[PDB]
Order: C-alpha cells, then structure tokens, then sequence
DNA sequence: TCGGATGTATATATCTGACACGTGCCTGGAGACTAGGGAGTAATCCCCTTGGCGGTTAAAACGCGGGGGACAGCGCGTACGTGCGTTTAAGCGGTGCTAGAGCTGTCTACGACCAATTGAGCGGCCTCGGCACCGGGATTCTCGA
DNA sequence: CGAGAATCCCGGTGCCGAGGCCGCTCAATTGGTCGTAGACAGCTCTAGCACCGCTTAAACGCACGTACGCGCTGTCCCCCGCGTTTTAACCGCCAAGGGGATTACTCCCTAGTCTCCAGGCACGTGTCAGATATATACATCCGA
C-alpha cells in the first residue's frame, strides 16, 4: 500500500518512530499521544542544528573541514543559552574558552 | 510610556501618493540609513537586533558576535546569539529595490578605504588620521589638544597599525609625540578600554580619536599606566596643570 | 591467582601537572601549598566518583568497570560526560 | 530615479493605509506600523494584525520599539510628509492648550 | 651575559599554550594507577576498560580545571596574583562541596 | 552480531543541511549522540512528570511543549517550540 | 548621654536573628512584589496565600544562604564589610552567572 | 498593572536578611544588588511555576507550582507538599 | 475531599516509638512527609534507572539496595541496608 | 499485613502501590517495598530522634520545624542528603565568624 | 604497613589465664582513667565507642556532646560526623557492672562541677587556683599567680568564671578582672582563647583552661589578638614587653 | 571502700578468644567492637576478612584498615591481672637477650 | 630610548589513517484494524481568593555626629619564577596468556491480574495542656575612668 | 572601679492547636492461572593484563633574583547608632464571586496484533582531511 515514514510526513529528519518507541518502552507514561514522538525528534533536530551550524562556523575559523570536539565545546561555552543547557555537561576533549584575566597581564 | 498625546489620538493617515511620480536619487541621499555600522557599506542579507533594531550584515553580525563581545556593535546591548535577532526582508526588499547593483567585497582593506572617505568627506572636530605613503595599513593620525584641557595647541602625533581581521580586532594605536598624561604610556602605548577589552566592530578611527580627546578632557585616575602623574592629579591640580603645560610648550609646541 | 596492593601513587600526580592544570585554569603564580591541596581534592573526588563507578559494577555482577558504570557515576553526582557513551 | 508608485507598499502602514507616522515596529516579527496605530491596537488584541505571531505573554507594549532608522527612510523618501506632518501638528496644537 | 625573561612572562605564555590545546595534561601511567590504587578499597581484582579510565581522567582534569579557574578568581578578590590554598577552600565552600 | 542503533545518519544529514562542505569526527559524532540522549531523557522525563502531576496517563504533545519551555532557555525555546509545532502541524495535515 | 559602639548592636542583631526562625521581609509588600513579577507571564493571576508564603520562604532562604558565601567573600579579602563585588563573587562561583 | 513594589524589599528588611546571614557591616551599594538579585531569582521561579499553572489549565497559580518549580529548579522545599 | 492521604501516622507511631514522651507540629509533620516523599522518589528512581541500564525490567530489592548504595552518604547507607536485609528477611518468615 | 510481617511501621502496601504506578518499570519486586519502606522508617526514625534531643535541648516536647533544622544541618551525613533541600521554618545555625567579634 | 609484626611478635606465647580461683582487690580509684567518662567526669553508663579514636564516653553524653558543638571526638580531636560513627561496647557495660555495680542514674550540671571541683582540690595546676565565690557553684572565683620565665612572673592575677546552665557543653564563660596588659586579655575582661570560644570539648576542665591560659602567658598568640596595640608590642620584640608589661601589671599585682 | 572479686569472674572480658590467653596488646575491630591480641587477629585477617566471633565483614577489602590498637582495654587488662605486665616484659627481654636486631617492638 | 635574541605565527611538501560512502542484510517501523477507555466537556457544589473601610503603632525614613574601617602608599623580606644540569620513568610496541564480558538455548520460578471482601486510614468533632503571651525583677554584657 | 541598658529568668494567665475518638469508605489482603522475564549452565572471542628493553621527553634538583605576599600606616570617608518624624504593614472581617473540585457521560484516540518490507547497521574499502616536519618569516620581550 505505499508505505512512508512518519519523519517524511512531519518534515524531519530525525526518526520518528525511534522516538515513539523510546516514549513507550522507556517508562515514561502508560499511553503517549501521536504529536508527542513528532514534536520531541522536531525539538532534538532543531537543537542539532543550532549546535552544528555555529559548529560547523568555529570549525571554519580554525581552517579545518570537520567539526572536532573543541568546535563543539567552542560553539556551546559562546552561546549563553547553550552553556546554561550544557553547564552540569562536560564535553570530551573539548578544552576551555581562552580567557585570560587583565589583572594578570603585563604592566 | 505609550501614552497617545493629544494629536496622537485624533491623528489623521497620511494618503499615499497614487499618481506616477518620479524621484532621483543618490548614493550620498540614503547613505547612513541603509549602511552597516561594521562594514561601512549597503546592506546585505540584512539582520536587525530584537532588543534595539539595529540593522546589520548577516555574515558582519555573525563574525561580529562569533569574534568579540555579546554585545551590540552600535549600542553595546546584550546580544546573545543570532536567536537575538531577527532577518528583515521589508528593509533588504527595499534596498534591493532602490539599489539594484547590491553590494561586492568585504575585505578589510574595503572598510579601511571607506574610512578615509568616511574622514575626507566630514573630518572630525581637532582630529585627523591618513596614510603615510602607499600602504593602507599603517596609518599616521594627529590630534590638537582641546580647549578645556591643558593641552592647548598641542598638535600630537599618532600612529595607527591595522590588523588582518579589521574591524573585528581594534587596531594598535600609540603616541610618537611625548606627552604628560596619567593614561599614557612614556613609550606611546594608551590605556584605553576600546583599543583592547570593549572593542567594537562599528568603531572608527574617527570615534577612537575623539574619545582619546575626551581622553584628555578627563583624565582617567583609577586605572592608570604612570602611578605618580595620578596620584598627583588626585591629591592635587595645580601642579598637573603645570607640568602638562610644560610638557606641551616643549615636546608638542 | 594475582594480587597486588599499590601505594602512595598520589603523588604520580605530579608539581608540574598540577602547574599546567593551573595554567589551563588561568593561574600566573602558584602557591607551594598549592600541590598537596590538589592532590587531595582529585583524591577525594576519584574517590566518590569511582566509588559510584564500582558500585554499578558490581550491581551488574561484573568483575570489570566499564566506561558506562564511570559515564554513570558522574551523571549521578551532577557532571555529565559527552564522549563516552550514554 | 524610480517610480514612487512602486516604493509605497514598503513604506505603507496597514492600519491606517498611509505612510509611516512615527514608525513602530514589533520584537518578534520586525512587521512596521504607525505608533499611534499600533498602540492603541494593542488595547485588545496581544497579536500581530499581519502574521498573527503573539507579540508578547501579557503586555505587548515591551515588545515594540520605536523605528528612526526606517521613519527617517520614510521621510526622506516621500516628498514634504515631515512638513505636511508638522504642519498639521501645528495647526491642531495652535487652536488647544 | 645570558637571555632571561621577566618573572611573570614565561606564566603568561604557559597559559596561551595551554588554553588552546585539549589533549590531557596529566601524565597517563600514574593517573591509572591512581585511580587502580583507590579502586583497591571497593572491590579486589579490579579490571578496567581503557575507556574507562581515560573518561575519569577526562572529568578529572575538566574538574580540575574548573576549580583553577574559581580559585584564580578567589586569589584575584584578594588582590592577588597567586593562588592559595585559601582559595581553594573558599572555592569548594561556595560550591557546596567542603 | 547484535546491532547497536545510533542517531550518526541523522546528526550527520542535519550537518549535510546546515553545512554541506564540513565533515565530523568520530569523538564528536558520539559527543552529540549523547547530547541528543541527554535531552530527549531531559524532555520525556519532564514530561512524565507533567502527566503525572495532573492525573494523566498519556504524554501528548502540550507536555512536550511544556517541557521544552521549562528546560530551554529563552529563545532557544522560542524557536524550539516554533520548529515543534510547525512539525506536528506538517504532520497533521499530511496523512 | 548614652552611645554604643559601632559594630556591637548589630553583632547583638546577627545574634539575635540567627535564633529566631520567623520571616524577615515584609509580607504584604512581598506579595505585591510577586504578583507584579507574574503578570508578565499570565495576565490576571490568583495565588494560593501557601504559594506567597512559599515563595517567600525559598526567597528569603536564597537570599540568607547567599549572604553568608557575601560574607566570607568579604572576609576573604581581608575585609568585614560586605561589597557588590563580594555578591558577584559568590554568585560566580556558585555557577549563576 | 502593578507599580515598582521593588523598593518593597525595604532597607531594615535586607539589613535582617544580613543579619541572618552573619554580616557584621553592610554597604550602600548592596541594597540595589541584593534587589536585582531577589528579582531574577523570582523571575526564573515565579516563571516556571506559571508554567506549570498553564499546563494545568488553571488561572490560580497553586503552591504545589511554586514547589515543583524549585524542585526543577534544583532547590527542593518542604513544607507544601511533593 | 477525594481522601488526601500521605505518611502522618506511620511518622507519628516512629516518633512515639523513638520519643514516648514527644509531640510535634503540622509544619514539621508535612516537611517530615515531604522528606519521606523526596527519598522514597530518589530512591525509586535511581533504582528504575538502575534496572533500565541493566536491560532489566524488574526492580526488586537489589536494585533498591543499591540504589541506597548510590544515594545514602556514609554510616546513614550502611544501617539502612542493614534495616533493609533485615524486614526483607522477615517477610520471608512469615509469607 | 506486609508491615506487620516484616515488623515494620511504614505501610509496605502502600509503598507497593507507588511503585506499581509513578513508571519506573514494569514489574515490581515482592521484596523491593519491605526494603524501601524499611529504608524510610528508618531515616524518619533517625531524624525524628535527633530532632527530638533537639526539641528535649529546647525544653519543649512538640517538635517544631526548627527542631528538624537543627538536627538535620549538625549531621553532616543527612546535611548531604538535604544539601539542596530548604526547610521550611528552620532558620539557620547560631554562626559568627572569630573575625566578627569585638576587639579594641 | 605499621601492621608488620616483629621478632617477638611472630612467635609470642599466650598469656595463660589464672583459672585459681584466687580474688582481686581493686580500690574506687584503680581502674579511674579506664572507667571515667571524659564529659561527665563520673563512671561509665550505656557505654559508646568512637569507631575511628576508641574513645569511650557515656551515650547521652557523647550525643548531646555532637549535637551541641564541633563535630570531633572531645578527647583527641578527631573528627566523627554523627552517633553513627560511633558503636554500643556492651564489653565495658558487662566489666562496670561486674567491678562496680553502681551506675548512679543521676548525671549533670552541677554533679560534673563539684567532681571538676574536687579534681580541683586534690591536685590543682601550676601556681594556679579556683573555687566558688560563695554557695552558688555556677559561679567561681579563679586565682592565678605569675608563672616562672615569663614577664608576668610575680604577683596576683583574679579572674571570675561563669558557668552556663548546659555547662560542660558550652563553654564557661571565663573573665579577668585584675587588668593585665596582654594581647589576647580585654581590658574589660574578654579572653580571647580559641578553646574558650569554637575550639571548645566537653572533656575540657577548668584545670586545662587555666593551664592553657598560663601558657599563654608566657608564649601569646599575636595571630587574633583582641587588641591591636599589642601587635606592634611584640614586633619590638620580645625585649621591650619585659619593661612595659612588668611595670603595667606585675607592678600592679605584687 | 575497698572491693574484691574473683579474677575468674573477669577473665572472660579480658581473654582472646584467638589464643584462649590475655589481650596482650589489644586491637579491635570496629564494625562490632571486639577485641584480641596484635599478633592474633593480624595473623587472622591473612586467612578471613569476616571477624572470628559474629562473622562481621571487617572490611570488603582490606581489613586492616578497620583495626584499631585498643589502648585503655589493654590498660585495663594490665591493671586488673596481676603481673602481666611485668611477665610480658620479661618475656620481650628475654627474647632479645639473644637476638640482637629491631630493639623497639 | 631600540635593536637583537626567543620562540610564536605562518607556509607548504608528504606520508598516514580515519572519515565517508557503497552493499548485503535483517529487524524494527509502517499499515489496517477493533474496542476498551482515558480524556474531553458541559454541569454544578462551594472553598478560598480578593476588596476595602479605618484604626493602630510598630516599622520604615530622614537626618546628623563621629568612630571604626575601606583603601592607597611604602618597605622589609621571602617565597616562587626562570633556566640549565642531572636523572627518573613515562611512552613506546612486540606479544603471549586468558580473564571475563557477551551471547544463546533451556528450564522454571516470579509477579501481574481478575476477583472476593474487611479493616486500615482519612475526613471530621472535641476536651485539654503545651506554649505563646505577659510583666516584675534577676543579672549580665557594655562603655567610661 | 560604676552607671545603664538589655538579655535572661520566673511565676501567672489566656488560648488554640496537638491528640484521641468515631463514622466509614476504599484500597490492601487472600488466592489461583499462566504468560514470561529471569536464573543459569554453556560457549565464542573481544579485550584487559603482564611483559620489557629503549629513545628521550619530562620530572627533578638547584642557583640566582625580582616581582609579590605581607605587615605597617596615615587619611579621607562612609556606614553605625539613635532620636525624631513620616509612613504603611498589620489586623479584624464582613462580603462579592472567580474558579478550582467533583461528577455524569459521550467518544475520539491509542494500545494491541499479524503482516510486509525497507530503513538502519555492521562490514568492507578507497583517499582526502589533517597530523607532521623542516622552514620559512614574524610579533614580542628586555638590558647596556
Ligand atoms: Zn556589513
Ligand atoms: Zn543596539
Ligand atoms: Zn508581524
Ligand atoms: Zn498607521
Ligand atoms: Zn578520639
Ligand atoms: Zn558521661
Ligand atoms: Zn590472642
Ligand atoms: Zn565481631
């Protein structure tokens, strides 16, 4: 009869079936409501993106083609509402901003 | 507040203009209505700021927030992503429109030309800064001291060296004329917060020089680089005063 | 059929790991007695979180500590880790 | 030099089917209005009259600001509207206290 | 007669370099048999997986690090340029964890 | 050979989309697989919670909604919520 | 006439009011605080007078355990009056800001 | 609309918060922090918890929203409920 | 009324048995309710994650005893497992 | 009973019941509430001792909040537990910094 | 580690037990360190055990002991987070009772301050004295001399002891009256000792208060004075506060 | 007063249980307080980690760290029976009366 | 006041391996379906939030003398940085041994589930004693000499 | 030493909330089938542990010295303490009515289930992003 996905349907990318399945065998509630799946993959892809594309500019400022932990850890200690989401997160070979005090510097 | 005035409430619409009507323009016309602040030139997928409507170019803005402060590059607001702002397609349809050529480059270089036209169309108030030859990057400024100041008819020499990543890094200004001041360096090196920290990409020459002259309008006691010329402005006056004189009928007059 | 007891590795951790540790921190001069304080904070805080660690391990009847019982442990005391699984 | 018949729609306020008088735009949609349009709009409805966006939770009035740098456009643009405006204003003003 | 920097230069130029590097700064072995050293007193015969080890170091150091920075802060509110165990401990007690 | 399921194609068409002439590593490729797992734990956990506080046995797409404007910070959430609703939209409409 | 030395009095008060257990802030004015605070969320709003008192409750407790992070950052610096910059200390380390 | 009621938080008031707190001396310049502190602090509960009042489609904002939103918050209160 | 129930007397029959002669308050039998509620939801949960990471769909005493492990600092989990391995011990001598 | 059978105060049953709903998995263990409600009467039964000395200290025999403060912030134990937990009516415990007295 | 056993260690015999049924005699006094309880200075009664020192102390003693002031054994110090770190030795319950059956159901205030009181008088400390003013016992009236090698060595020093009502507990409140010129001694009265004030221990006595004060007689601590002009007076060093505090105080004294 | 009791009626809170003799140098476990000689339980913690009397765990690892030198037991042992101290004296002097090597033990 | 010794930013040849895309494969996701049931929603009892007199008085404001403390300046002194020589061992890999994690098939004891049914537990009423209240007086810190 | 509050103590009294009894509703208990998760012996093989000489990066040790911690100190000043004056929080409390709780009930919506199948992953393979290194040129720090 033609199949098609539920993330062709709603417009994503991320599953959508994935999703729901994981709402309903990761004991969150005994029923899940249909826009419950579509909504959460909408939310997770966006976030991705958010992450990736200021990813994806950090890595560019570093000459490089392909997005390292330290562009990651640079694109979300940047961005204040992303640090305040990842602030109990700490990323993997990630390092620190580079900040130095002005107390600290040279006479 | 909002409060309507008097006229505000009983205000009558202003009838748009129906018949063909033509109407010249020039580039000089809508020049600092439709200029971005970073690189002095036509808008170019054009992002204002949510809390100040500020109209930047996306690619300015973005470098601008991804390579300083979070602030804006005009009013110095918090502006913590591009979430925090807004693409307009009215204001770029607009331009669009009135100026179908569009925009080119964005280099450095670019922008530096633009300030020197930006400087030989309305030169500042006792200040000036150009090219000492044929290189773009170094640049030699002059600043006249101003009246209020005891710097009267100093006629101070600058020099200005323009990074690769202009506007987006603050370009290395220092004095090559001696000077008795509590925030100059005896080198020539300035203490000042928008050379180094509180940068912005929408700063000029022109606003550097002229905050250099408010500079020296008013001296900045708390964090000086020559500790005794300080102490001696804050305990005294009369022998500041005296020994800036001195040092400007010897090393500027 | 193998045992060992190991002893005074603390101080593996050594004055100049410690002076970069400080130096990624942002620290121009360092203390003396700032070594030993360091020693004993990472000591205490290895010592909780390997703590949890073990106790999973152990919870699932495993004579090993794998990277998911550490991912876990540190989850659980507020410090997420990215990079490891989860 | 263009025809002006053509620059009306984006410096046309769809309130009062004029140009902008004093231009006030919204936060969250950067959609142009007249203040004194728009601030008595806001009196009932917290949503926008174009895009149907919620211009804000419960005062809609933290979300607009006011904008010189397209009134300023709108003024130089559109052929003695600043005198025709302050005229007015003047010859409304002169017969009140 | 020989070449010698200022006593502060040298610091400066340590935390330039190190600020922009993420590979671990503490030595791999020693840390490892650390860790082994304090996993003896929970459960006999431990074994580890390698992934292991190398995500306590990681949290480790970021921990660490983390504290540096709070504790350099500290020394700074005192009109200092040298951390102290002071710090530290005025750190950790705002944190909530002494 | 028991597969072990990843968001990897996923994050990475995001990254086709948002950046086409950029690659990822393998470390953070896994850094924002578990990033993803974070928040969608984060999320449905909140929204558990949510059912739970007012008596309810299903999580729909309001205590999603919900959740999403507890835990995302200011636009963040703004925009999420935006994207959340546009899809469950999209996915009504087309049966 | 009759003095006291400064710094005595009030360490009577630290003394005083670290036994008492009752609130501090004024209620009524407290409350006029937090339904100003709502209204920018949720127009027309009704608390429960448990709801005032609890959030008074989790302020007042911030607010008091904050003051004492104020206080030994204030010591810290070898001083024994608290500052702006001691509260953004504490704050800072604390991980709000 | 309400008015300023930021000025609420009285001097003697704080002065007791400090008192409280162990603070022998206090400056001027703390009242006005301590206020813009207090501020954003309620903003971010009282938010939350007229989240929670929404979700749950009541117009009166209950204690239990207070408490679920320190509870999220990370500061856990007894004495309500939960 | 809908019968709002929580731990009232079993706190109050604790407190007689620890304190024959000693009373206490509502605010202070609600906070101690409130504790009962937060330890019994930690304890629960951590253990629900506990089975969840085990690919196991039962919690039973192991995973609340761990869980105890995890969440009870120092002596405070030790007697506590104790008085767990204990009531558990005589449940199955009268069962 | 579950409780009487176990010879515990808290209500096995009832604890049952919880973990049956609240979702945290399928199948709930027989001998996982009697453990559970054995942990919770015996931390009620820890608090409720130290704040009774506490009520005993303050020469009164009702226990008022204050008294669940005091016992509960002078164990450094349940002071971890309830690190991020704000009593209600407690107050806080008598403390003046050696900095802080008078000198001179 | 400091478990190695030695020579002797690894081969020593058992001590056989003496199985004869011979008696032995034991005064009140024989078994008085082993058997007393450091805060309530009497017998030991529900016998508690810190896990990590092996101190002995009275329960209710120990307890009330933790629950008001620091949280460390009274005896050496060490730190014990709740009564949890502490277990039941029903061992020196069972030897008490066998020794000496008389548990005497009757413990504080004003019993530990009469033992303190008799502790006093059988064998007082250095040059020092202390005894109630008159019948009240809360209140005592404290008599200390100079100390040898010190600058206040000759003369008379009275000071007043105020004993609280949940005394050994809180610490006495200890105030001198005889103005003496030294740092860390009010003019008004104060003493500014450490373990007068936080660092204070239910096992402390009178005894090692007024000790510990004609310690700090001769060697002071300028690191918390309670006046600052002394700082400077032993930054002199100690060549100048032989003149000033000789001729302020001793000559005030003797 | 002066009181006087069969040292028979003492001898069980003052044996081990490991050598059936005196505590000499007594050292106990914490976890449920009981006490034997140095030698004895140390030489015992090589063969059990469980104490020898309740089957206690003493430590899950290293149960030496759960020991402790009980000083005023080993007084009180020393007070009530008679010349133990002076026997156990003179039987570290004899012993290093031909061994001449490690003098404190 | 400035040019030369350090070592950092920068440029480009070059080999290496992990990023990336193709493929057979297999299981989880999709599709059509019924019907139990949670949830929607109009209806209605009625608790609890909200307004507002006015009258009180303790609490909040304003102001002023001044004493304790923040803070900039200076100097004795030592603890820590910088740099080079001696030396400890981390890092390397080469690899055999096998502990033990991981997967599979089988046997079986565990717990949800429907059902019968009685008391444990909550809403609710009432006598009373802990405790807030109250005011005379004990008395103990405080400030000056 | 001595004046003066100001916290503590003590005997008396008004008051309301703590505690025990009682009507009774509903959730915990008793008891049996049975699908099935969990126990578990059995078995493949990934991966952790011990091994072990070696180039050398790095930890270590130490001498010289200067920036910096730290105590001392004079001076401007800003909170403290306190009497008076201004101001509104607090309280009693009757009363309008929003709106949260509960209930009766139709029904839209999701679990449940057998089937078809392609989305998703493990596996294999080629090479370009990047680590690498000799090698420039460069910004930057510092004494005679
Ligand atoms: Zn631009
Ligand atoms: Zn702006
Ligand atoms: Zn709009
Ligand atoms: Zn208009
Ligand atoms: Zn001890
Ligand atoms: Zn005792
Ligand atoms: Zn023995
Ligand atoms: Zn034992």
């Amino acid at each position: 009869a033609k199949a098609k996905t539920r993330s062709s349907r709603a417009g994503l990318q991320f599953p959508v079936g994935r999703v729901h399945r994981l709402l309903r065998k990761g004991n969150y509630a005994e029923r899940v409501g249909a826009g419950a799946p579509v909504y959460l993959a909408a939310v997770l892809e966006y976030l991705t993106a958010e992450i990736l594309e200021l990813a994806g500019n950090a890595a560019r400022d570093n000459k490089k083609t392909r997005i390292i932990p330290r562009h990651l850890q640079l694109a979300v200690r940047n961005d204040e509402e992303l640090n305040k989401l990842l602030g109990r997160v700490t990323i993997a070979q990630g390092g620190v901003l580079p900040n130095i005090q002005s107390v600290l510097l040279p006479k | 507040t909002w409060e309507l005035s008097l006229y505000e409430l009983q205000r009558t619409p202003q009838e748009a203009i129906t018949d063909g009507l033509e109407i010249v323009v020039s580039p000089r016309s809508l020049h600092s209505e439709l200029m971005c602040p970073i690189c002095l030139d036509m808008l170019k997928n054009t992002m204002t700021t949510k809390e100040c409507l500020h109209r930047f170019c996306a690619d300015c803005i973005i470098t601008a927030l991804r390579s300083g402060n979070k602030e804006c590059p005009t009013c110095r607001k918090k502006l913590v992503s591009k979430r925090s702002l807004r693409p307009d397609p009215n204001f770029d349809a607009l331009i669009s429109k009135i100026y179908p050529s569009g925009s080119g480059s964005r280099s450095a270089l670019k922008r530096i030309n633009k300030e020197l036209s930006d400087l030989a169309r309305d030169p500042p108030a006792q200040c000036s800064a150009g090219p000492v030859g044929d290189d773009m990057f170094h640049w030699q400024a002059t600043i006249m001291g101003p009246n209020d100041s005891p710097y009267q008819g100093g006629v101070f020499f600058l020099t200005i060296h323009f990074p690769t990543d202009y506007p987006f890094k603050p370009p290395k200004v220092a004095f090559t004329t001696r000077i008795y001041h509590p925030n100059i360096n005896s080198n020539g090196s300035i203490c000042l917060d928008i050379l180094r920290s509180q940068w912005s990409p929408a700063l000029t020459i022109s606003k550097v020089l002229l905050s250099i002259c408010s500079l020296l309008c008013d001296p900045n006691p708390d964090d000086p680089l020559v500790p005794e010329i300080a102490r001696i402005y804050k305990t005294d006056r009369d022998k500041y005063n005296r020994i800036s004189r001195e040092w400007t009928q010897k090393y500027a007059m | 059929r193998h045992r060992k007891v190991l002893r005074d590795n603390i101080q593996g951790i050594t004055k100049p790991a410690i002076r970069r540790l400080a130096r990624r921190g942002g620290v121009k001069r360092i203390s003396g007695l700032i070594y030993e304080e360091t020693r004993g904070v990472l000591k205490v805080f290895l010592e909780n979180v390997i703590r949890d660690a073990v106790t999973y391990t152990e919870h699932a009847k495993r004579k090993t500590v794998t990277a998911m019982d550490v991912v876990y442990a540190l989850k659980r005391q507020g410090r997420t880790l990215y990079g490891f699984g989860g | 030099r263009i025809k002006i018949t053509e620059l009306n729609p984006h410096l046309m306020c769809v309130l009062c089917g004029g140009y902008f008088i004093d231009a006030t735009t919204i936060i969250e949609c950067l959609h142009s209005f007249c203040k004194t349009c728009i601030v008595r709009y806001l009196e009932t409805s917290k949503y926008c009259p174009i895009c149907d966006v919620q211009v804000h939770k419960t005062r809609p009035l933290l979300n607009i600001r006011s904008d010189k740098t397209l009134q300023d456009i709108v003024y130089k643009l559109v052929p003695g509207l600043f005198k025709n405006e302050m005229k007015r204003r003047r010859d409304f003003y002169a017969a009140h206290p | 007669k020989p070449h010698r920097y200022r006593p502060g230069t040298v610091a400066l130029r340590e935390i330039r370099r190190y600020q922009k590097s993420t590979e671990l700064l503490i030595r791999k072995l020693p840390f490892q048999r650390l860790v082994r050293e304090i996993a003896q007193d929970f459960k006999t015969d431990l074994r580890f997986q390698s992934s292991a080890v190398m995500a306590l170091q990681e949290a480790s150091e970021a921990y660490l690090v983390a504290l540096f920075e709070d504790t350099n802060l500290c020394a700074i509110h005192a009109k200092r340029v040298t951390i102290m165990p002071k710090d530290i401990q005025l750190a950790r007690r705002i944190r909530g964890e002494r | 050979k028991t597969r072990k399921e990843s968001y990897a194609i996923y994050v990475y068409k995001v990254l086709k989309q948002v950046h086409p002439d950029t690659g990822i590593s393998s470390k953070a490729m896994s850094i924002m697989n578990s990033f993803v797992n974070d928040v969608f734990e984060r999320i449905a956990g909140e929204a558990s919670r949510l059912a739970h506080y007012n008596k309810r046995s299903t999580i729909t797409s309001r205590e999603i909604q919900t959740a999403v404007r507890l835990l995302l910070p200011g636009e963040l959430a703004k925009h999420a919520v935006s994207e959340g609703t546009k899809a469950v939209t999209k996915y009504t409409s087309a049966k």
